[PDB]
């Protein structure tokens, strides 16, 4: 039982650290977008970096 | 003016797409308003030269 409740705290712990790892509300771990993509180019063509869900 | 070089007043972009080829339309208008601003400084040479010509 108390190695169960250990495991069930540490999951608890790996929810919590993956939602809050917002930066100016935007995220590529939480799973919230597919794809972030940025400028690269004076023109408007995209550096595109996809999301890796933790 | 605005309706000139085809930007069309009150044009905006409402979405992170339309941005997209407002880049594009702003880069036409702006080729084109130097174009047009290289033919009026031509013009004022020739004005000048033609003045200098009657004297």
């Amino acid at each position: 039982n108390a190695l169960k409740s250990d495991f069930d705290s540490l999951r608890d712990q790996i929810e919590k650290a993956a939602t809050n790892a917002k930066f100016n509300g935007v995220s590529i771990a939480d799973g919230s977008t597919t794809k972030l993509t940025f400028l690269a180019n004076s023109d408007g063509s995209g550096f595109t970096v996809n999301a890796k869900t933790i | 003016s605005l309706a000139g070089i085809g930007l069309t007043t009150t044009s905006t972009f409402t979405t992170a797409a339309a941005a997209k080829t407002m880049i594009g339309t702003i880069d036409t208008a702006l080729q084109t308003a130097t174009n047009k601003l290289a033919s009026l400084g031509t013009s004022s040479v020739g004005l000048d030269t033609h003045l200098t010509f009657v004297g």
